[PDB]
């Protein structure tokens, strides 16, 4: 039982979403064409004799990205039912992806996920797979949220978005795409997971020595962290995190969903030699500001909880030392309201590496899922963005030809300034 | 599938239009015949937004081709390509306009373009998902100018919805061939404002400099800086043609580089361009061609760019790159060139990348900057115009017939407001 | 545990690096790719299987000198991110060290430093090895030594200086380089031993019959000195002499942290085949002009305290014999405020050495550390020629254009002042 | 990392630059095409100091050639190595500065030395971290010294924190070529006084006593005499190029050898020097070198040294050599020579060793000296002026070109002024 239905959304959604279904097949020894010559059913249906099918569906408005889905490795991994492509893009336009063009296309993927979601006798959720700038990414993925919502209420729906970065943005309009879908996310979501490419790359570069990483890299090492948070469901070790339980143990507020994820180590096959990767060393690593995985300074924020998820060979005790030594250092401040702030996952299988990843195979990784005030910085930045080219009403009118209101912009940006003055009050001690 | 309907006008248009077509067949290996001779199954995968498929193994450009003069169409004809074109999509006169913008808006255009929309009707029938049209010609002459506005007012009159770019080469005053240009672009400019999404701002000038100055080319030909149009007009539809890392459409650059609805005229630009002598001295990098695009002597317009700000810049990248390093870049530029960007529009790079390079490199860019500098280029214009219009010469040629004085009023009038509009935004 | 964490700077201190990571693999076995086919532990990290990691880093300015490590025989010993280099040298100019481009790079140093301390178990201190000549060595070097001391606190800081000739200068702004320096060193280092080129060429000529001394004939002898000092951490033997232990008996006063070492036998093999290199000869020669590594006269001189390190094929009894000896000899006085200034460590391995070295294989080998007012002399000489210099401020403008400030220059020359004063006065009987 | 940029202007500094550039090709194993044929790792290690690598396993050299007179260019490229240099590094006027610093400075140079600038900041861009600029020329002329030094003024304008070098080539009275040399290089001097933060002071007289007496050559050429010239720009800059036992790159250099800014004036040598036939009856040893480079008859300016005294030496070695031999050397020659010596700087000599010698030998040495007996090339100069200024002669042509008289005096009294300022140190 156990399923967990996973949707990629758009460009991003689907790209990062490769890589993730490259990195489940090759954990479960399933090949490109669903033979397997358990556990993995949480994330594969199995169908007559040596085929596994992906519990997941592809969405995008446009062809382009799914075609290749179509043409290339894995295309007899999933049923062509699964891959579902409009004509026309949202055109970085929220409002296309969710009215004009998005209406098109919401009814038929509902449709296809409902009997997605029949064949799994133990639903435990959704993984979300969208970026916020994006036409696609944010306004069809806001109406598919709300609709699901609806449909299956109580269910946890868990979302990973490619948030836009300080300086390294490739779109213009992006701010306000990334302001609207913030707006439905808060209401919608149960758990979201923001990440920044440009963290990525620098992480690619300083960690992995890599000139030149390009968004096979990012994805990739994405991928690895969600695999972290499955692994709980897909395998079994010493102590058990549910998703469920990850919820319970890391959002103490219902609008505080937003935590931030850090994996350890990345490191090159050349560099890894030399290092003694300890838990204790990797635990250390996770609360330093380099290696995140949203550019923003934790030393400026304070953390409300942290959940970290060891995989390989670790034992409780070793881990126990890492959490005191953590307790000890005074650079990492924890609000006063949480006297512990450490849920704590063991799981016995290592991480297993793509072969001609950029990562080298390690006996023990950890991916540390955090509650930092920090995060909010990000937010008001984007806000800062957002109120220059509102401003001006720079790009508006587009929106408004699709049948968005000027008033919904307005309602949008007061929703994020709550949303940060809530971030606020939380971290003050008493 | 997104397919894209392409319109020829008056001889400029048709002969850019041309080396258009012959450039697309190459790169999705289509031959003289219409056969597919091709190696690699991403040049058939989206074949269809530019031909349609005919019986038996042939591909037929969606193209239609417009003039007054029937010597154009014998032209094409003619030429190597020149068979691979549906014969009832030429679409000819017998007269021509003599320079007269008023006989073709209003007279012999007037008579010839029903039959244009006839075809034109025909061809989006055909076509599953039209996206919308592209237009080829330019602005000084008779046909083109008069004619291709009063095409596209009928054509967005039945397709409201769809998108409507222009490629318009812009008459230009040390390369002026012509004596009543100034009035013709005046009126031409005006009827663009109103009814094309965007406009690609080719000038003459600019395209001999290019080919002087950087491609080192002693005598330049109309055939060579042809070349240089159908690039980049090959750039801008890349992303619609092939696979990609970050896709962009003529929507999606349209939405990110127009941000008020009269300021869609852009000033384009396509890297790399070397000389023969000087190809063996060069670095095949992102870096290098990120420098040749925002460099103002590799613009394809007459204005010079720190004359004014960019309010949008759009690129374009084919061949395998590294997106960090195209991100690098274009932050590097944004950030180095400040006073040359809007500070009210920040990020005002969209970048795209499309995985298949043109023939022959392994790496290009095509740059399309939305300026308020490209105000230099109308106001030279407004005062050929005025300076003409003052004195009414050469107006009883278009009274003659039917226009009347008001009309010229109003284009200049039109044209000013438009100028006015790009200042205030430059700021 | 009892780890030594080594810190080489500047060219000079890379250099010195080089041949003592070539002597302590030699030592303990450990081939140039970190392989082994216990103590060795004081000076490597030991990672996984067959590979040992030297505890040092290696920082440079430039990357001329570090970029030879990089490509050479030990490229496999060290890992990449233990060696640290920038673009710029501070082109013999200790403000560019200290200030204009030491504080680029800084930062990066110290947290690979910490990092690596917190890889250590029970930290004994730092070993710093740089010239006091050079902009990187002087102004670098400062720099790190203050913000060691405030990051590390009571953490022992040992530093090896190449202290500038008398005669054989290299450089024309030495003198203002090596008065800067000194006002630091003062008052962050806990000990500090000072060698003269001058003074090895004379020994490389006259003991070892070498025509033509080159660098790497010195810093093998200097690499020696050290092992000699760190032996007593790294084996075991009849009577042992931590480093808290040698402070405690070599330093008399705060400021008095100024040993000189030299060492004995340094022999040929041909010459050495002759000599009866006994225990007592040895000792004697220990206390002679001529085997000095610095240029001075202690006949000039009055001994505060010896520290006699004996290695190899040594018993108690002898040594006390010489000592005895040695309190007769009329020549070598020590001050009335110590009636005896003798401490004693013996080890039980002989010296190990290089092959191809200058160095003849012996028995028995000593390094004593004497607290000498000799020494003063040398100081002496530097300030009367920095006095010259700064009488016409000859080159100072150089240094006020990188942030140095004209006053910083007399302060220096003050606190020189005031130590040699203090010397002086710890001489003087009663 | 550390990348330097170079800079020829005029006939003298082109030509020269050619020789210099020749002799760096070979020492880094390049060919006359850009490729790498070399054996050792260590001449590719830091072959960015000096070359930008092209596609294909190409290198071209880091090299702005300028000239008011296009047969330089053609001579350049048309010589063996001519092809390695990038074709748009080439910046030429077509009229020449007929041996007139007005000119070169104020006039055609003027025109000139935007697009010389335009490349320059290019060449700046496409290095990682520029340490800073080489330029050679002469004073004499018109385009070297006039247009030379207000290139100078510009790069120092927008570099002001990177490092000014030149090797600038000075008339002699012995060897009076031209009939304004007087002024020319007056009014360079005076510039190059405030702008430059090392000055290579090479004297085409020296070379021709080099040349006959010492290298027993019956016919020396200019190529001869550029030879020397180029031999030692190589080794100033060995430090930043190969690996070494004591490190010392241009910064190091000046900061060691400049006590006050405005002594800058080097008078280079060179050793060995040795004829074909006396070759076989030397010694290859450190000393010997030694003995050579403090030499009188070794140093490139006509100035003798015991007429002055060395502020400062600086000495690089090239070649495997004991440190403690040159340590001993260096020290022996400042004792036994001590009244040549300032006695306010103690240890006159700085030293400088890298371990890879010079193609065809196993040692060698290059030799920077700051003497005071510069002021005796300069007082000859300001004489020859004075004699020329008293009467005005000449003077119509310069003033034709904008100049005034004021200027004339201006430079004189700097000179003056300088010239005092050495006989203050030299007491
Ligand atoms: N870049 C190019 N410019 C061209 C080309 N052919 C013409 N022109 C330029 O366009 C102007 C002449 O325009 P046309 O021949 O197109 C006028 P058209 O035939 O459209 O209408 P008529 O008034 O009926 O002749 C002028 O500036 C020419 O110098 C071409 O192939 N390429
Ligand atoms: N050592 C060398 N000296 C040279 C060389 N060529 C010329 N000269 C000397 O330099 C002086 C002539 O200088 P130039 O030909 O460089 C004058 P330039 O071309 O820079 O400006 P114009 O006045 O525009 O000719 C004179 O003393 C020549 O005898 C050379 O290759 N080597
Ligand atoms: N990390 C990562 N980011 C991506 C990837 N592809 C696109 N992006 C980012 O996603 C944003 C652009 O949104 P897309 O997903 O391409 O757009 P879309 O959802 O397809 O929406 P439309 O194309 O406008 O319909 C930018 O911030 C890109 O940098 C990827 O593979 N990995
Ligand atoms: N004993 C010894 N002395 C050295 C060695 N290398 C350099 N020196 C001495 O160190 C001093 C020069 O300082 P360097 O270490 O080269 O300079 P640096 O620390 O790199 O500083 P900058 O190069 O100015 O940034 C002179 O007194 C040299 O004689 C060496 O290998 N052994
Ligand atoms: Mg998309
Ligand atoms: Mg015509
Ligand atoms: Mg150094
Ligand atoms: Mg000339």
């Amino acid at each position: 039982m156990r399923e967990c239905i996973s949707i990629h959304v758009g460009q991003a959604g689907v790209q990062i979403g490769n890589a993730c279904w490259e990195l489940y097949c090759l954990e479960h020894g399933i090949q490109p064409d669903g033979q397997m010559p358990d556990s993995f059913n949480t994330f594969f249906s199995e169908t007559g004799a040596g085929k596994h099918v992906p519990r997941a569906v592809f969405v995008d408005l446009e062809p382009t990205v799914i075609d290749e889905v179509r043409t290339g490795t894995y295309r007899q991994l999933f049923h062509p039912e699964q891959l579902i492509t409009g004509k026309e893009d949202a055109a970085n336009n929220y409002a296309r992806g969710h009215y004009t063009i998005g209406k098109e296309i919401i009814d038929l993927v509902l449709d296809r996920i409902r009997k997605l979601a029949d064949q799994c006798t133990g639903l435990q959720g959704f993984l979300v797979f969208h970026s916020f700038g994006g036409g696609t990414g944010s306004g069809f993925t806001s109406l598919l949220m709300e609709r699901l919502s609806v449909d299956y209420g109580k269910k946890s729906k868990l979302e990973f978005s490619i948030y836009p970065a300080p300086q390294v943005s490739t779109a213009v309009v992006e701010p306000y795409n990334s302001i609207l879908t913030t707006h439905t996310t808060l209401e919608h979501s149960d758990c979201a997971f923001m990440v920044d490419n440009e963290a990525i790359y620098d992480i690619c570069r300083r960690n992995l020595d890599i000139e030149r990483p390009t968004y096979t890299n990012l994805n990739r090492l994405i991928s690895q962290i969600v695999s972290s948070i499955t692994a709980s469901l897909r395998f079994d070790g010493a102590l058990n995190v549910d998703l469920t339980e990850f919820q319970t143990n890391l959002v103490p507020y219902p609008r505080i969903h937003f935590p931030l994820a850090t994996y350890a180590p990345v490191i090159s096959a050349e560099k890894a030699y030399h290092e003694q990767l300890s838990v204790a060393e990797i635990t250390n690593a996770c609360f330093e500001p380099a290696n995140q995985m949203v550019k923003c300074d934790p030393r400026h924020g304070k953390y409300m909880a942290c959940c970290l998820l060891y995989r390989g060979d670790v034992v409780p005790k070793d881990v126990n030392a890492a959490i005191a030594t953590i307790k000890t250092k005074r650079s990492i401040q924890f609000v006063d309201w949480c006297p512990t702030g450490f849920k704590v996952g063991i799981n016995y299988q290592p991480p297993t590496v793509v072969p001609g990843g950029d990562l080298a195979k390690v006996q023990r990784a950890v991916c540390m899922l955090s509650n930092t005030t920090a995060i909010a910085e990000a937010w008001a930045r984007l806000d800062h963005k957002f109120d220059l080219m509102y401003a001006k009403r720079a790009f508006v009118h587009w929106y408004v030809g699709e049948g968005m209101e000027e008033g919904e912009f307005s309602e949008a940006r007061e929703d994020m300034a709550a949303l940060e003055k809530d971030y606020e009050e939380v971290g003050v001690d008493s | 599938m997104r397919e894209i309907v392409h319109i020829q006008a008056g001889q400029c248009g048709n002969q850019i239009g041309a080396k258009f077509w012959e450039v697309i067949s190459d790169e999705h290996g289509i031959d003289p015949t219409g056969s597919y001779h091709g190696d690699s199954d991403l040049q058939l995968e989206r074949i269809n937004v530019y031909y349609n498929e005919a019986a038996g193994n042939k591909y037929v450009p969606r193209a239609i081709l417009v003039d007054l003069e029937p010597g154009t169409m014998d032209s094409v004809r003619s030429g190597p390509f020149g068979q691979i074109f549906r014969p009832d999509n030429f679409v000819f006169g017998q007269s021509g306009a003599g320079n007269n913008w008023a006989k073709g808006h209003y007279t012999e255009g007037a008579e010839l373009v029903d039959s244009v929309l006839d075809v034109v009707r025909k061809e989006s029938e055909s076509c599953d998902c039209l996206q919308g049209f592209q237009l080829t010609h330019s602005l000084g002459g008779g046909t083109g100018s008069g004619m291709g506005t009063l095409l596209i007012s009928k054509i967005r009159e039945e397709y409201p919805d769809r998108i409507m770019n222009t490629f318009s080469v812009v008459p230009s005053p040390k390369v002026s061939d012509t004596v009543v240009e100034p009035y013709n672009a005046t009126l031409s400019v005006h009827q663009l404002v109103e009814n094309t999404d965007e406009t690609y701002c080719i000038d003459n000038e600019a395209l001999y400099d290019i080919c002087f100055r950087t491609l080192k080319l002693t005598t330049p030909t109309y055939g060579d800086l042809n070349h240089l149009v159908s690039a980049t007009m090959s750039g801008v539809t890349t992303c619609l043609r092939f696979p990609g890392q970050l896709n962009a459409d003529l929507r999606k650059l349209a939405v990110n580089m127009v941000p008020f609805p009269r300021l869609h005229f852009f000033m384009p630009g396509f890297a790399p361009l070397t000389s023969r002598g000087s190809q063996q001295y060069r670095a095949l990098t992102v870096p290098e061609l990120t420098q040749q695009m925002f460099d103002a002597k590799n613009m394809m317009a007459a204005c010079d760019p720190r004359h004014g700000r960019y309010l949008t810049v759009a690129a374009v990248f084919r061949g395998r790159m590294s997106m960090k390093e195209v991100d690098e870049q274009m932050l590097n530029v944004q950030n180095k060139n400040s006073s040359y960007f809007v500070e009210w529009i920040p990020n005002n790079v969209k970048t795209a990348v499309c995985d298949i390079p043109p023939r022959g490199l392994k790496m290009s860019a095509t740059f399309i900057g939305n300026s308020t500098a490209i105000q230099e280029l109308f106001k030279r214009i407004s005062e050929q115009f005025t300076a003409m219009f003052r004195r009414k010469a050469f107006l009883h040629w278009y009274t003659g017939e039917g226009m009347d004085e008001m009309e010229f009023t109003e284009a200049e009038s039109n044209m000013n407001d438009l100028v006015s509009e790009y200042q205030q935004y430059q700021d």
